[PDB]
Formats: structure tokens, C-alpha cells, sequence
RNA sequence: UCCUAAGAAGCUAUUAAAAUCACC
RNA sequence: AUGUGAUUUUAAUAGCUUCUUAGGA
């Protein structure tokens, strides 16, 4: 009964993120002391040939980024525990993550460290061009 | 099976998958979208904005090892280490029947404390934007085996105040007896699903307002808490558990209980299961033999009831044998060979359970049962200083722990005795009036040949000395009664028993002066 | 000495059914 | 469709290896 959702790669650092008081720091702790990071995200096959931003309702992929689905690369979603953010609603769920593909081993890693910038929608340092 | 686990399962019934975004794994995707391990975005097929999945909390593997972060799990060599912070638990479920088919959400929670405590069916379930923690339907187990979770899945409270009546009563359980928590579990595959729900593990840290270790969270306000500040925090942070499943035992846990203790019972309800988890895994660590090695912390009297044990036994060992001149005097239950009374005439054989780390002292090897040995010793008087046999001869000096006495040293145990943990941990067994056939009570005196030297006048026939028996009680002697009597009470509110032969006469201490 | 087809054996993996043990 | 696993078997299916037969080089 029910339709199995996780691999037993993943079933030590979820668990032990499930349970944790602050669910980012737990994870890059977890990541630095011999952790690998979580696998079988979902991965979008794109055109690859699109304007790079963030959060998108379609994946938009520039040449140097993979575009993942927005609710595995949520450690939050990933997890089934509550998002910090007020009024407990996800950002990342239901639109595509853009993740550059030099750092996109690993992620659920990403959007953990990382941010948007609000005025003109790149990853802020990682093509945010705003000198 | 390719490389899956049952963790995080979604049990709902929804025909269909989920869309390429708002899916948690590659396994969650429909059939419409997978191709190739890399899922398309079809423009056609929108996403569900509406829909209601109930994941599964189900196989959590807490294998971790990470740097600041403790483990739960813990070996049973540090598990005998802290015996005063068991804290048996046994979890009864109720299946998701309605809308939701393939997980057990917690019904009735259990402890060695003695607390039931219902839970309404909740669960983890995932809708569009968030993980709604929230009330799922449910149907209690099937069969005969399980008809007292009838009633009960149409009472119980909800997870925020089943949460904080967890930190309550564990709060007032272990607030003397120690710092952290050990879940003694039968089967931990269930019980750390119904963990999820009331515990928060973390790093190591130290109690606000305070500074001892830091067990409790509070959700609310973002601090933590050590047994002693914890009115109001929520979730309990880093417990430790313990699977005694995992020890090595086949069969089911009444099966493996009922051949040890005859007292507890009344299995398959929570309460009665983490009682029973925890008398097996005090059984299996502490019935064996008392271990010399372990020592414990001092809550509190470790010191002063100790050393009146021995102020007492040096007295009544020595003035029964200069009152009666037994010519030999045995021994029993004495590891080492120290001798109460080493300015004594009797010869003492150290008739020891078994030699313990030194032959220095020729220490014999002897075990007693009552209708083994009962015509065995004979000669003098046998001290059975804190021994634990079946009934004990008709002439013997003994101090048996009374285990019907509850105190923050006196653990509860196995087969009605008890694991009385002071400085060592000793599981004495129960307290039968059955040993005591050949024996009376001891009364209560003090007899000294120290000389008398030159504040209340005490005038009592209790006290054995020239000096009260004549007109003039010195005050050479008066603080020597006083002390005492201050470690006999001591003594008796600490737990223990004095018992003597029949013919211990208290005048036969008289014709000595 | 090498490639292909069929048969047999062994190892591993995927689905299905049955049996035992534990949890409920 | 009514719960969760774990271990064995018994069927098919897939892959690899070994042996036998046949065809070719
Ligand atoms: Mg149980
Ligand atoms: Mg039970
Ligand atoms: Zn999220
Ligand atoms: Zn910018
Ligand atoms: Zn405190
Ligand atoms: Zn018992
Ligand atoms: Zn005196």
C-alpha cells in the first residue's frame, strides 16, 4: 500500500533532518562532516537555451545552469517539515529552480545558502549584475 | 523495490502521480512526465492546486554521524551507565482507513511512568504549499487482539497538548533522578515514527536561565530548558533510546517478559508494554550480578547513608558478638574481604558468592539457597550483610532492603524487586515476609566500652553504657547516641531492614560491664 | 583461436505469489 | 483494493559468467 517516494541513499539525512530544531544548519552540518548530499532530485530535460532567472513557471535554463523541480531542491518540502517562512508557504513549490550547474551535484544545498535577488530575479552573486 | 525505502511513502489514493514541480523525489512524478530520468514539462497537463497526500513517517534510520550533533541510539554499556533516566515506551497505532491507505498514525502513548496518553489520529500531510500537520482519518487495528482502541480513537487530545504532557510528566519523573532520557524500546521501528511527533534533536546545548544540560525546547519561544525550567516547553530535545529487541531476543514481548517476572501484565495496552520493556532490559543489564566497576553520581544522602550503614553494622556485628561469644562467624555477599569487626576473636570465613578480583585474603566460594544449605553452616552466626537469598537461617545477622520504599535511589525493577542505585547499582529482589520466618526485628540500642569522660539530659534504656545507668548521663556519650540515632533513622528512611536471630537477648549486653 | 543462435548450470537484479518472525 | 516491515522459498523477466550443441571466420 502507497507509492514509495525515497531511496535508502537518502534515509540518513532526512531522518536525521526531520528531527532537528533548525532544519538548514542541521543539513550543512550535516554536509561538511562526510555527508553525501541528497540524491534523486527531480531534473528537468529543458531546451537548455533560455534566459536565466531563479524561480520561473517554466524552466528557463541559460547554457551554465540545470534546471531542477522547485519542491526537491526545498530542504523544507524535501523533509515534510514546515517551512520557516511566515505564513508557512513555500516559495521554491510549484515553480522550476534554476541551479548553476557547476554546484548542481548537490541541490538541496543551493537554495539553502544562496538567494535571489529581488530586482532582477538571478541567484544574487552567481549573476546578479547590478555593480 | 529498486533502490527504495518505505520512509516518506505516500499513502494516498489518488489514481494519479504528482506534476514535475510540487513532486518531492523523482520517484513521486507521474508515468506522463518520466522519461529518461530527466521529467519534461508538459505545457498540456496543469498541476493540482488542490490535493492532499498523507506521507508517511514511516523507517527512520538514525545512522548519523555528525560532528556537534550526539546520537540518539546508544550502547548498552552507556546505557547501564544511566539507569536512573529509563524511561520504558511503547506506542499503540491506529491505521489510516479513509482517503489514506499504508500508514500507522499514533494512538495511545505509553511510559514506565505509568501514563497513558491518547492521541488523536495526526499526520503529516502534504499539501500544494506546505506540510499540513493535521487530522487524518483512521480506523483502530483489527481483531480481538486489539479491542481496547475501540473507544479510543473517539477520545484523546490533540499533538499540542500531547506534546507538552510529555515534557510534563517526564519533566516530574527524571527532575532528581538524572539530566537526559533513555526511551527504552521494545521495536523502534514504531516508536521513532511516533517520535517524530514530540522530539527535536540538535546540537548540544545548555539551559536558559540556568546551567545544566538542555533537554527541553519550546516551540513558542525559541529557548531550551533542562528538566528542572521546563513548565510550558513542548518538544523534548535530544533523548536517548534504546531497542531491547536488538539484544538478541526471539519471540514476542510477553514471551520474553513472563519468563522472568510474574507481577506485570495485561499486555498490548501502552502503559503496560513500557513497563514491561523496561523491567526486561533491567533484567537483562542489572539480575545478573551487582558490576564493581560502574560507579554512579551522587543525587543526594550517597555520603551519609553509606557511612551509616557501616557506623550501624560495625555496632551491631560487634556487640552481637561480644553479647553471645559465637565462636566462629561466617560470611556471606562480602566481594571483598573487609572486616566490620577486625578487633574481634572469631575466626572469619569470608564464605563470598564468588572471588572477586583478589585471592589476597582466601575469600571461599559459596552460593546459598534455603533448602540446599539449610543444615549446611551450623556453628556461630553467618552475616548476610546485603544479600538477596530465598530465606535465611535461624542464625544470621541480616540487613535486607525493604523494596517497597520508593525514593529517587530506589528504582523500580524486575519481579517486583528493585534496582537500588547508590554509588553502585544493586538489584536487590522483593521484599517477602516468607525470609523472615526464622529471624525477629533488631531493637534499637547502642553499646560502647569506651570509658566515660566528664546540652539535655537524655534518660533512655535504649543506650547501653555505665554512665545511663547511673544518675548522671556525660556528655562524653550523649552526642555518640544522638549520632546514632540521627543513622538509624537514617538508616530505616533510606530502606533497609534490620532482622536477628530469636535468641538475640538485649540483657545479655548488661553482664558484659 | 574468435563472432552468432539454441539448451543447461551459477550469480545478481526487477515484479508476482506463498510461508515464517517481529511491530500494529 | 484495506496496516508496517524483515528473512526465506516458488514462479516468471532482465543482465553477466561458465559448460554443451549447431552455423560462420
Ligand atoms: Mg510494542
Ligand atoms: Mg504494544
Ligand atoms: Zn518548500
Ligand atoms: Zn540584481
Ligand atoms: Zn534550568
Ligand atoms: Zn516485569
Ligand atoms: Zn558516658
Amino acid at each position: 500500500a502507497g507509492n514509495a517516494t525515497e531511496v535508502p541513499a537518502n534515509s540518513t539525512v532526512l531522518s536525521f533532518c526531520a528531527f532537528a530544531v533548525d532544519a538548514a544548519k542541521a543539513y550543512k552540518d550535516y554536509l561538511a562532516s562526510g555527508g553525501q548530499p541528497i540524491t534523486n532530485c527531480v531534473k528537468m530535460l529543458c531546451t537548455h537555451t533560455g534566459t536565466g532567472q531563479a524561480i520561473t513557471v517554466t524552466p528557463e535554463a541559460n547554457m551554465d545552469q540545470e534546471s531542477f523541480g522547485g519542491a526537491s531542491c526545498c530542504l523544507y518540502c524535501r523533509c515534510h517539515i514546515d517551512h520557516p517562512n511566515p505564513k508557512g508557504f513555500c516559495d521554491l513549490k510549484g515553480k522550476y529552480v534554476q541551479i548553476p550547474t557547476t554546484c548542481a551535484n548537490d541541490p538541496v544545498g543551493f537554495t539553502l545558502k544562496n538567494t535571489v535577488c529581488t530586482v532582477c530575479g538571478m541567484w544574487k552573486g552567481y549573476g546578479c549584475s547590478c555593480d | 523495490a529498486e533502490n527504495v525505502t518505505g520512509l516518506f511513502k505516500d499513502c494516498s489514493k489518488v489514481i494519479t502521480g504528482l506534476h514535475p514541480t510540487q513532486a518531492p523525489t523523482h520517484l513521486s512524478v507521474d508515468t506522463k512526465f518520466k522519461t529518461e530520468g530527466l521529467c519534461v514539462d508538459i505545457p498540456g497537463i496543469p498541476k493540482d492546486m488542490t490535493y492532499r497526500r498523507l506521507i508517511s513517517m514511516m523507517g527512520f534510520k538514525m545512522n548519523y554521524q555528525v560532528n556537534g550533533y550526539p546520537n540518539m541510539f546508544i550502547t548498552r554499556e552507556e546505557a547501564i551507565r544511566h539507569v536512573r533516566a529509563w524511561i520504558g515506551f511503547d506506542v499503540e497505532g491506529c491505521h489510516a482507513t479513509r482517503e489514506a491507505v499504508g500508514t500507522n498514525l499514533p494512538l495511545q502513548l505509553g511510559f514506565s511512568t505509568g501514563v497513558n496518553l491518547v492521541a488523536v489520529p495526526t499526520g503529516y500531510v502534504d499539501t500544494p504549499n506546505n506540510t499540513d500537520f493535521s487530522r487524518v482519518s483512521a480506523k483502530p487495528p483489527p481483531g480481538d487482539q486489539f479491542k481496547h482502541l475501540i473507544p479510543l480513537m473517539y477520545k484523546g487530545l490533540p499533538w499540542n497538548v500531547v506534546r507538552i504532557k510529555i515534557v510534563q510528566m517526564l519533566s516530574d519523573t527524571l527532575k532528581n533522578l538524572s539530566d537526559r532520557v533513555v526511551f527504552v524500546l521494545w521495536a523502534h521501528g514504531f516508536a521513532l515514527t511516533s517520535m517524530k511527533y514530540f522530539v527535536k534533536i540538535g546540537p548540544e546545548r545548555t539551559c536558559c536561565l540556568c546551567d545544566r544540560r538542555a533537554t527541553c525546547f519550546s516551540t513558542a519561544s525559541d529557548t531550551y530548558a533542562c528538566w528542572h525550567h521546563s513548565i510550558g516547553f513542548d518538544y523534548v530535545y535530544n533523548p536517548f533510546m534504546i531497542d531491547v529487541q536488538q539484544w538478541g531476543f526471539t519471540g514476542n514481548l510477553q514471551s520474553n517478559h513472563d519468563l522472568y517476572c510474574q507481577v506485570h501484565g495485561n499486555a498490548h495496552v501502552a502503559s503496560c508494554d513500557a513497563i514491561m520493556t523496561r523491567c526486561l532490559a533491567v533484567h537483562e543489564c542489572f539480575v545478573k550480578r551487582v558490576d564493581w566497576t560502574i560507579e554512579y553520581p551522587i543525587i543526594g544522602d550517597e555520603l551519609k547513608i553509606n557511612a551509616a550503614c557501616r557506623k550501624v553494622q560495625h555496632m551491631v556485628v560487634k556487640a552481637a558478638l561480644l553479647a553471645d561469644k559465637f565462636p566462629v562467624l561466617h560470611d556471606i555477599g562480602n566481594p571483598k574481604a573487609i572486616k566490620c569487626v577486625p578487633q574481634a576473636d572469631v575466626e572469619w570465613k569470608f564464605y563470598d558468592a564468588q572471588p572477586c578480583s583478589d585471592k589476597a585474603y582466601k575469600i571461599e566460594e559459596l552460593f546459598y539457597s534455603y533448602a540446599t544449605h539449610s543444615d549446611k553452616f551450623t556453628d556461630g552466626v553467618c552475616l548476610f550483610w546485603n544479600c538477596n537469598v530465598d530465606r535465611y537461617p535461624a542464625n544470621s545477622i541480616v540487613c535486607r532492603f525493604d523494596t517497597r520504599v520508593l525514593s529517587n535511589l530506589n528504582l523500580p525493577g524486575c519481579d517486583g524487586g528493585s534496582l537500588y542505585v547508590n554509588k553502585h547499582a544493586f538489584h536487590t529482589p522483593a521484599f517477602d515476609k516468607s525470609a523472615f520466618v526464622n529471624l525477629k526485628q533488631l531493637p534499637f540500642f547502642y553499646y560502647s566500652d569506651s570509658p566515660c569522660e566528664s546540652y539535655v539530659p537524655l534518660k533512655s534504656a535504649t543506650c547501653i553504657t555505665r554512665c545511663n545507668l547511673g544518675g548522671a548521663v556525660c556528655r562524653h556519650h550523649a552526642n555518640e547516641y544522638r549520632l546514632y540515632l540521627d543513622a538509624y533513622n537514617m538508616m530505616i528512611s533510606a530502606g533497609f531492614s534490620l532482622w536477628v536471630y530469636k535468641q538475640f537477648d538485649t540483657y545479655n549486653l548488661w553482664n558484659t560491664f
